[PDB]
Order: structure tokens, then sequence, then C-alpha cells
């Protein structure tokens, strides 16, 4: 019964917000069997253990020819909880409405792809802003720990354990600047989220290649003598494509600034030098693969800051464009999202 | 049109593929076992890393405790002697 | 079961299987008297069907053995003590178990009968010899055995 | 009728079997499969147990077979202060 | 090597003790000295340092059984109208 009761309760949905729907419907379902298992059935041990089992076969319900959604909609789910947002929750309500997310998760029995999920939601979340507060972050780390093993949350409590640990670490990097040597020019603001290789699911795998913009070096270089000095026998190894820059645009009006990527970043050097530049005359310094090169050209000309001298608006093997001077933004804080 | 602000993203490595504190069985970049508990009276600062001449890894109230009556590391029976 | 698992404490560190067995426990001046003599040994049997804590030691250091074997009636019910010291030895209880004082059980007698009928159920082990060596001469034994040893050290 | 107990050592200290199934591992280590039904070695290989200390244990044996049943004012065991918290462990291993 | 508590690896000497604790199950044969070394595994695990590995040791070994006696279970159900002789 409570095994087709889970199909009248969690299969019917369709798409929408699936995952503040798949965990809720399982816990109504799991909370009327277990007061009515109480209440009636003098709280058996067997009627507990066929409730869990009928979850089980209810919660990861596999659909024929296909994988179970159960662990993506659950890990969606603790990312819509725990990612801030304008839902207006607050820390007891999300806090709450993980600890009975648990019982969901216990039936699961596929952990370690809502182990990979989770990291990969993680991971963003840790590192974009995104989430709401990192005592709640903590806290469901925690949480997890308890429902099963530590080497379960080793990867996640070693992440959360990374992002916590940054300001410390900027503070010693700017107490290091100072007392080294002579006073090294801040001409940057340079804030590091120094990430743990194994820990994090983020793979550099760097076949695309790059190469530091000039004004970038010298804090390269700085950061690696002080994490060479500081720290000991650690081989930093440097993640390019989630480094962002801010940029103010005095060349034309300087009327805002533009937040964009390092590897966008790297096209607006060639283009300080001069206004028109071609795709060869960008590339050689950059000296990335064309594939990111290409994206992030295109990326570009959706924010159409960089206008195309050549018609063909298609990317070739001229592809010159120009700083497009009649270009403006609405707003004075012009941040380019990816 | 110049960079004023930066955020990067680095990661890093240990130089020498170590996992886990041996002794306790979790990650040496984590808080000891003992210092896990009594969390609120630890500074997460003090689980510092202790490195042997064999190039094993373990926290340092980990290795500290265990060297008190056993001279020997734990992992491979030789002396032990800090880095 | 279930209070024996919410393991009550009395002022003087009386377990519920040290007030069963202890003579000094009283009983009210009504009818009681006439059926709820202590100790019973079919209270401290019931009780350690019910898996009381038969190694519990109190603030006094006493356990549930050396309690009992002061008994000042062994002969009048001699039943009613054979009874409970069978029934607390046969389940879990040691025999050399120290208490504060540094009194075995055999010490604590003040009774020819408790004290022979406890050696008749004393069973010599090579463990607890070793154990009352090492505290004799004080041995520093942190760390350097297993934990379920260091507790075992300090029962003798 | 000999079980050979064997120490870290190479010390085959060969004693009577019904002495040494006085101790619940060594009558569980010649039961199950390795009873060796063949009255020829029943050899026991402690791999960690000394032998200075295996002696004690079997001198134990030897008096526990030898005064079970007396209580007639045993005489105490001799254990040395140095091999103690050896013995207790060799105790706790070979149990009782 | 002594009987003191030593850093035990669970992962690696429960390995080294599931091939004879499932070769016994099932009455295989398995070495006298490979008996006599498993009696260490067990004592190792069960006096393990800083934790004692007992709940370890137990859970597993509950784990293989119920994984074991289920593996038998529907060894006997697969025959029809031999689930006598098969579960003898
Ligand atoms: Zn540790
Ligand atoms: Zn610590
Ligand atoms: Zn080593």
């Amino acid at each position: 019964h409570i095994h087709d009761e889970g199909l009248r309760a969690t299969s019917n949905l369709t798409q929408e917000n699936m995952p503040t729907l798949f965990v809720e419907s399982v816990l109504e379902v799991h909370g009327k069997f277990v007061q009515l298992i109480n209440t009636v059935l003098n709280g058996d041990q067997h009627f507990m253990s066929a409730l869990d089992k009928a979850l089980t076969s209810v919660v990861n319900y596999r659909e024929p020819k296909s994988v179970c959604k159960a662990p993506e909609l659950l890990a969606k789910y603790c990312d819509n909880l725990l990612k801030k947002s304008a839902k207006g929750m607050t820390e007891n309500e999300v806090e709450d409405r993980l600890t009975s997310f648990i019982t969901v998760f216990k039936y699961i029995d596929d952990k370690d792809v809502f182990q990979k999920f989770y990291a990969r939601m993680l991971a963003k979340r840790l590192i974009h802003g995104l989430s709401m507060s990192m005592d709640s972050e903590e806290a469901m780390i925690n949480k997890l720990k308890q429902a099963c093993g530590y080497e379960f949350t080793s990867k996640l409590h070693r992440m959360y354990t990374d992002m916590s640990v940054s300001a410390d670490l900027n503070n010693k990097f700017n107490n290091f600047i100072k007392n080294q040597d002579t006073v090294i020019d801040l001409g940057i603001s340079f804030q590091i989220y120094v990430l743990q290789a194994g820990a994090w699911p983020l793979t550099q795998a760097p076949s695309s290649t790059f190469a530091i913009p000039q004004e970038l070096e010298k804090s390269v270089q700085m950061f690696e003598l002080f994490y060479s000095q500081h720290f000991s026998g650690r081989k930093l190894t440097w993640l390019h494509y989630l480094c962002t820059g801010e940029v103010k645009m005095n060349y034309l009006g300087k009327p805002y600034v533009a937040m964009v990527t390092t590897y966008q970043m790297a096209v607006l050097l060639a283009f300080n030098n001069s206004e028109t530049v071609s795709y060869k005359e960008l590339q050689d310094s950059t000296q990335m693969n064309e594939k990111e090169l290409t994206k992030t050209i295109k990326s570009l000309l959706d924010v159409k800051m960089i206008n195309h001298d050549s018609e063909k608006e298609d990317i070739d093997a001229e592809s010159s464009f120009s700083l497009n001077m009649n270009f403006s933004s609405k707003r004075t804080k012009f941040k380019i999202t990816t | 049109f110049e960079v004023k602000k930066w955020n990067a993203v680095a990661l890093w490595a240990w130089d020498i593929v170590v996992d886990n504190c041996a002794i306790c069985r979790n990650h040496i970049m984590d808080l000891c076992i003992e210092c896990q508990a009594n969390q609120a009276s630890a500074t997460s600062e003090e689980c510092t890393v202790a490195w042997g001449v064999c190039n094993h890894a373990f926290h340092f109230h980990c290795i500290s405790r265990w060297l008190k009556t056993r001279q020997v590391c734990p992992l491979d029976n030789r002396e032990w002697e800090f880095q | 079961y279930n209070l024996i698992h919410l393991d009550p404490r009395t002022r003087e560190g009386f377990t519920l299987l040290h007030l069963a067995v202890n003579s000094n426990t009283p009983v009210d001046d009504f009818h009681t008297n006439d059926v709820c003599s202590f100790p019973n040994a079919l209270v401290t049997k019931l009780l350690l069907d019910c898996g009381a804590e038969v190694n519990a030691v109190d603030n006094e250091g006493n356990s549930a053995l050396h309690i009992i074997v002061q008994y000042n009636r062994p002969i009048s019910d001699f039943l009613t003590l054979h009874s409970i010291i069978i029934s607390l030895v046969e389940a879990g209880a040691h025999t050399d178990m120290t208490n504060k004082q540094n009194k075995t059980p055999l010490d604590k007698s003040t009774t020819g009968v408790s004290e022979i009928l406890l050696k008749t159920q004393m069973k010599m082990s090579l463990k607890c010899l070793a154990a009352r060596a090492v505290r004799a001469n004080d041995i520093n034994y942190q760390d350097q055995i297993p934990r379920t040893l260091e507790e075992f050290v300090g029962f003798h | 009728m000999y079980v050979k107990l064997i120490s870290s050592d190479g010390h085959e200290f060969i004693v009577k079997r019904e002495h040494a199934l006085t101790s619940g591992t060594i009558k569980a280590m010649l039961s199950g499969p390795g009873q060796f039904a063949e009255n020829e070695t029943n050899e026991v290989n402690f791999r960690e147990i000394p032998s200075h200390v295996l002696s004690k244990v079997c001198m134990y044996f030897t008096y526990k077979v030898r005064y079970t049943n007396s209580s007639t004012e045993i005489p105490e065991f001799p254990i040395a202060p140095e091999i103690a918290l050896e013995l207790l462990m060799a105790a706790n291993f070979l149990d009782c | 090597t002594s009987l003191k508590p030593r850093v035990v690896d669970f992962d690696e000497t429960w390995n080294k003790l599931l091939t004879t604790i499932k070769a016994v199950v099932m009455l295989e044969y398995v070495e006298r000295a490979t008996w006599n070394d498993r009696f260490s595994d067990i004592y190792a695990l069960c006096v393990a340092y800083p934790e004692p590995l007992g709940e370890r040791l137990y859970t597993e070994t509950k784990i293989f059984l119920e994984n074991h006696v289920r593996h038998l279970h529907k060894r006997v159900l697969e025959s029809e109208e031999q689930v006598l002789v098969m579960y003898h």
C-alpha cells in the first residue's frame, strides 16, 4: 500500500518546482504512515521496517531504461534551500526543512551520485557566493555526516573549510606583502580562494592552455612566493577559468564597471594597446586554444563591447574587432555574467 | 579599461599523495579526532600537519599522542623524526 | 528493564542492584516487613535477568558483590545468600573487583560462610593476577595496553 | 595430547593439551579448521606473543591446573615487575 | 610486533579477514597458518588505536552474514522441489 501510495504522490509531478515537491511528497507520505503505524499498529518494528523498505522502493523509483531522478532531485532541493534567494526563508526555516530532509535522504540507496551532485552544487554556491549562510552550509554538511559516514562528507567538509579559511589567508597575504622587502605595488586588489585538489570537483585539465596578463603576473609571482615561504611542499596550480576581475571603462565616458572573467579579461589587454585587434593578433598574447577563445569572443560580442570590424560576424582567421565606442550600458555596475 | 579588482581561484596538492591521518582515518587538512570534540574550545588552526622522514603525514596532536609511548611511525615500523 | 536502563542512583551511589542485595535497605514498619525482606534472591535474579549493571560501582567503591558478602546472617537464610552469590557470579560479576579502599570482596567479608562461598566461585585468571601485579607496583599503563584493560586495571 | 605453542621468537613451548585449553583462544585456535585430528604436531603459532611472556603463560597453565580445586592457601604467582603489562595483554589475548 | 594497540587500517585487514570468514562459513579449506593468523586480526581490530574497531568489525560481519545467508536463501528458493535438501 505504501509503495502504491508513493506512486500516487511522487510520480505525478510534472517538472516545475520538482525539487521542492518530490521531497515534500515523500515527507508527507512518511509523516502520514509513521503517525498511522505509531497510533494504530502500536508502532511495531516490523511495520516500521515495511515503511522504510517501501519508501526505499519509492524514493529511488527507477523508470525502466533510465536513471533514477531521486539523487539529482534531492541535491537540487538542498541547493535551493541553501542558496540565497528572494524566497524569504529564515535560518530556522531552512534548518527545519533540512532536518526533515534527512528522512528522505536515508532512502536514496545511491548515495554516491547524490554526493557527486551535492559537491558540484556546493562548489558553485561556495565560489560564486550564492550561499545564504555559511553556518547553514556547515549544518547541512554535519547532518550528512550524522546520516552516513565521514568518508561521505570528507570532500564536502573540506570544501566548506577551504571556503571558510579564505579571509585569514588573504589577511596573511596582505601582511606578507607589507612585510616583504620593499613595498610591493598593490595595483590590484587580489583576494584568493585557495582550494584543495581532490576535494573540490573542479578539474583544471589545462589542454586549453592560458597566459596570465602582464599586470597580473606580478600578483601571481608575489602570491607564489608567499605560498612557497609561508607554506611548504604545496604545488599551487592555477584554476584560470574561475578567476573573475572587474574593469571600469574609463576609455569611454567612464560610466560603469565591467566585472568579467579572466579568459575574457585577456581579450581586453591586446585591445588596450591598439583598438583594432585581429584574431591572431589577440591570440599571440593569450596563447589559448581556439575553442575557448572563440567562446569568450562570442560572449563578448553578445556583450558587444567589442564590435566586429570585419563584416563576417562569424569567427574566422582574420576576425578583427575594435572597441565599440558607441556602446553603453544602462547601469553603473555592468557585470558580465560568464 | 584596466583591471583594478581581481578574484582568483587556485587549487593545491600536497606534493606527496597523502589523503588521511592514518591514526585517525580522517583527512589531515581536517581537524583531528581529539580536536573534533570540544570544537568550541578548539581554534581550528592548532590542527597542524606533521611530516616524518618517511614522508608520512599525520596531525601534530595525533603523532604527538602516539609518540608519547611508541617511538615508531604508525604506518611503517621504522623510527620517526619530524621534518 | 526500562528502569534498569534508566540507571537510578541513591545518594550513596547505590544502584538498583546494590539495594536489592544490601541488608541495610530499610523496609517500612507496615506489613512489608512480612514479605519484602532484603536481601532477596528472587529480586536480585530478576534484576540480573533484566540486564542490571552487575559491576556497577557506588561512590564508596563497593560493587554488587562487596555489599552482599558483608551479610550478617549467613546461616539462617543461607539459601538467599548462596542464590544471590551464584546469580551475581554466573552473570557478570568480577569476584576480584577492588573498591576504592583496595579491598577484595574476600577482604570485606567478615564472615567465613560468605568468604568460602565466594572462593568456591572464584575462577582464577592470569589476567587478574597480572592486573594485580601491575597495580601493586604502579606501572604506567597509560596507552600501552588496550583501553578495556585500562579500566580492567582500574578494577583491580 | 601435547599442543606446541610457538612464540614470536620460535620458542616452541610444548605443553600438555589439557593444560593449554584452560585458555579460551588456544581452545578456539584448535577448534574449527585448525583441529588437525592426527596427533602429529597440533602446533599453534603465536606471531604476536614474545617467548619470555609465553613461558610465564605456560607456567600459569601448569599452576592453574595444579591449584584449581585446592584453594588451600595457594602460593602467589611470581610475576616480575618488568614482565607485567606484557603478561597482562598476553592474558587478555589468551583469555584466562 | 606485539599485542600493544597499533594503528590498523580496517579496509585492508577486513579484506584479509573476509577471505577467511567467507571460507569458514562455507566449510571450505583454510590452512592452519592463516586460521591462527586471523585470531590476531580480530584482536588487532578490537584494540586498534585510538578508537577500537569492534563496532566496525561487528557491523561489517553482520552485513556480510546478511549478504551471505540471503544469498543462500535465493539458492534454496531457486530449486523448486529440492528446497528441503538444499536447505539441509
Ligand atoms: Zn588524526
Ligand atoms: Zn587537533
Ligand atoms: Zn612512516
